[PDB]
């Protein structure tokens, strides 16, 4: 009765609003890149360090 | 995604991800430095060894 009544107004006389997915982009946090590979870069290469090393400490094991 | 109502970022960064599933390259510099300082380190501990092994027995 009034249940039919309020049924057949809220239904047919007026539904969603306008609504953006644009508008919706401001509100949400957007997928970005994961810039760098992030490559290591070779250390310690050579005997510099060798020589240097058996040099620079004599402190025997003891 | 299929929580999703808005669903048509969930393709783009399922592929985006998938893409650059590599997100980064192999290293392998343990192979240059690692021989070069067996080397150095060998060479010294067999001397210390056979001195040694040598002063025990005198």
């Amino acid at each position: 009765n009034v249940i039919q009544d309020l049924y057949l107004r809220e239904l047919k006389d007026t539904k969603l609003a306008p609504s953006t997915l644009q508008d919706a982009e401001g509100n949400v946090k957007p997928w970005n890149p994961p810039q760098k590979p992030n490559l290591p870069e070779l250390e310690l290469q050579g005997p510099e360090a060798l020589k240097a090393y058996t040099e620079q400490n004599v402190e025997t094991a003891h | 995604r299929s929580v999703l109502k808005n669903t048509s970022v969930i393709d783009k960064i399922e592929s985006y991800v998938k893409q650059y599933k590599p997100v980064k390259i192999d290293a392998s510099k343990q192979l240059q430095v690692i021989e070069s300082f067996e080397k150095h380190a060998m060479t010294n501990a067999k001397e210390t060894e056979s001195l040694v092994s040598k002063e025990l027995k005198d």
